[PDB]
């Protein structure tokens, strides 16, 4: 059953949440740390100024 | 929590909120203020 533990940890963790607020609404700065991984650079579009 | 307070003062907006009926359903006509930032005119064809 550690399917199950694990299902009730989820739906323990679930609980009471509300996606719609943001993480410290306001009582703090919410900080998103940023990676980007370029798999290909595609072409570029000289007519449209695009790529 | 001021969070908690939050959610729960959404949860209050949200209950019992039709969303068929317009503000003012029977009333004066609601009032909409229209603003535009104009990102791009990308291609003019003719």
């Amino acid at each position: 059953d550690n399917t199950t533990v694990f299902t009730r940890i989820l739906d323990r963790l679930l609980d009471g949440y509300d996606n719609r607020l943001r993480p410290g609404l306001g009582e703090r700065v919410t900080e998103v740390k940023t990676d980007i991984f370029v798999t290909s650079f595609g072409p570029v579009s000289d007519h449209d100024m695009e790529y | 929590s001021n969070m908690s307070l939050v959610k729960e003062t959404v949860d209050r907006l949200l209950k019992g909120y039709d969303i068929r009926l317009r503000p003012d359903f029977g009333g004066p006509p609601v009032a909409v203020g229209m603003n535009i930032d104009i990102a791009s005119i990308d291609m003019v064809s003719e």
